[PDB]
């Protein structure tokens, strides 16, 4: 079976610009495990990112949790970017911090 | 006021990239406690909670060889799965197990589980009556026939009605000041105009445990389903949960809108209008 | 509490 990644990107707490935050993106619903994750800062991938341990939900189907301390701006982009057999090329989801 | 305890595992081989990847994880309720990494330079079970960091030294080496057992023994299943699909060495699969217990408010045996999943599929699973075995495809029932004759399923009871339920009484002690607590969620509604004749409400909860909430809106305090949008639960990170619930509303007509939201932590359920 | 998982397929 093969299941394509459901993505979701936002921050850990409600995005005030000059005040510390987390970065989250977070991958579900996938089959099979293997997956690659990047956090993006204007396009560019940020360095040190680390994720959740591996773990599924009660129809087998993955999840995992990537994150990064940011600190949020009126004028940086944040993404993920997200690659898994499924796609043919990589899939990027923007942050907005209203979702 | 039942409880959960689940272990976890996922095994993956990689033909040409050495031996198969083994992860297992611990969870009580929605509170991971325990991971263990085939990969990792430990190769030990490790804590991933303040709570179960009391356990004394026996126990990290208790528990170490228990789930390094468990990864050689899903080494072995992964091969045995080759040869009963009759799949080719170089392609890289995944079995997956998950097994546990239920308990009650007082503590006590609720429900087990032990079960396998090859390659995304159920591969076979035990029965709630801790006696039987439900065989998914052809290559399944070889193996029920084969535990059936050895009374594997008796070999878990004692597991699952005993030790299982017995760690969990203890953590649910141990932890007790998160794992019988709740946070309930900070909740507030945003405005977004979207157009000159629509905006849209946005209804928050952060920063709740557990996870499990409802998210409702209602207009003129009836359900209100039509363009609406439900983002599924999503970790904060830092223990707790995250959702929201969005409704498209006619401009000048928010206030017919309003959102419910229903939590364990929430001794009444909390009504949110713009 | 780990349960030793050592029945083969």
């Amino acid at each position: 079976i093969q299941r394509t990644p459901k993505i979701q990107v936002y921050s850990r707490h409600p995005a005030e610009n000059g005040k510390s935050n987390f970065l989250n993106c977070y991958v579900s619903g996938f089959h099979p495990s293997d997956i690659e994750v990047d956090l993006l800062k204007n396009g560019e991938r940020i360095e040190k990112v680390e994720h959740s341990d591996l773990s599924f939900s009660k129809d087998w189907s993955f999840y995992l949790l990537y994150y990064t301390e940011f600190t949020p701006t009126e004028k940086d982009e944040y993404a993920c970017r997200v690659n898994h057999v499924t796609l043919s090329q990589p899939k990027i989801v923007k942050w907005d911090r209203d979702m | 006021g039942s409880h959960s305890m689940r272990y976890f595992s996922t095994s993956v081989s990689r033909p040409g990239r050495g031996e198969p990847r083994f992860i297992a994880v611990g969870y009580v309720d929605d509170t991971q406690f325990v991971r263990f990494d085939s990969d990792a330079a430990s190769q030990r079970m490790e804590p991933r909670a303040p709570w179960i960091e009391q356990e004394g030294p026996e126990y990290w080496d208790e528990e170490t060889g228990k789930v390094k057992a468990h990864s050689q023994t899903d080494r072995e299943n992964l091969r045995i799965a080759l040869r009963y699909y009759n799949q080719s060495e170089a392609g890289s699969h995944t079995l997956q197990m998950m097994f546990g217990c239920d308990v009650g408010s007082d503590g006590r045996f609720l429900r087990g589980y032990h079960q396998y999943a090859y390659d995304g599929k159920d591969y076979i699973a035990l029965k709630e009556d801790l006696r039987s075995w439900t065989a998914a495809d052809m290559a399944a029932q070889i193996t029920k026939r084969k535990w059936e004759a050895a009374h594997v399923a008796e070999q878990q009871r004692a597991y699952l009605e005993g030790t299982c339920v017995d760690g969990l009484r203890r953590y649910l002690e141990n932890g007790k000041e998160t794992l019988q607590r709740t946070d309930p969620p900070k909740t507030h509604m945003t405005h977004h105009p979207i157009s000159d004749h629509e905006a849209t409400l946005r209804c928050w909860a952060l920063g709740f445990y557990p996870a499990e909430i409802t998210l409702t809106w209602q207009r003129d305090g009836e359900d209100q389903t039509q363009d609406t949008e439900l983002v599924e639960t999503r970790p904060a990170g830092d223990g707790t949960f995250q959702k929201w619930a969005a409704v498209v509303v006619p401009s000048g007509e928010e206030q017919r809108y309003t959102c419910h939201v229903q939590h364990e932590g929430l001794p009444k359920p909390l009504t949110l209008r713009w | 509490q780990y349960n030793p998982i050592r029945t083969t397929f």
